Order: C-alpha cells, then sequence, then structure tokens
C-alpha cells in the first residue's frame, strides 16, 4: 500500500501503480534484438528471410 | 601377484558448451536517449565488432 513503484534486480523500472486510480500495473519492456539476413548464397538465388 | 579383481566405475566431468551469450549494444549503450544515439554514431564499428 505503501510502494508506487517498483524496480528489477538489473536496477530498472518494471512496474507502479497507476497514480490516478485502479490500481493497475505498468509497462513491459518492448520488442528488440538483432536481425540477420539468411541467403542461400547469390549464386544459386537471391532469395532472402 | 593378484588374485582377485575389483570392477570400479568411475565418473569424469567436463564442460564443452557454455552460456551463448548476446548483448545487444543498442539498448545496453544510449538506453532511452534519443540524443544519445546521435553521438553513439559518431564513435563507428563498436556496436557491430
Amino acid at each position: 500500500p505503501f510502494q508506487q513503484f517498483g524496480r528489477d534486480v538489473s536496477d530498472f523500472t518494471d512496474s507502479v501503480r497507476d497514480p490516478k486510480t485502479s490500481e493497475i500495473l505498468d509497462i513491459s519492456p518492448c520488442a528488440f534484438g538483432g536481425v540477420s539476413v539468411i541467403t542461400p548464397g547469390t549464386n544459386a538465388s537471391s532469395e532472402v528471410a | 601377484i593378484p588374485t582377485n579383481f575389483s570392477i570400479s566405475i568411475t565418473t569424469e566431468v567436463m564442460p564443452v558448451s557454455m552460456a551463448k551469450t548476446s548483448v545487444d549494444c543498442n539498448m545496453y549503450i544510449c538506453g532511452d536517449s534519443t540524443e544519445c544515439a546521435n553521438l553513439l554514431l559518431q564513435y563507428g564499428s563498436f556496436c557491430t565488432q
């Protein structure tokens, strides 16, 4: 009841009560990463995934 | 000269693989500041190498 926001083990904001009402949760981390390109070979074809 | 045998079974543990870690420097470096990327791109391929 006295805790508004809460961090994680990595010291990052994870969730916080809605400051207005409804006493609900909050954001979650978005999607990211390293996009890779798969090519069977330019000598054979030109496909890409 | 020995007269009797003793069949024994020993164990041996050897690692062959480790944790396949992948750290994205887009989120580690310049977490959420949009102006931080302008200075991060000034360095070069430190996020690629």
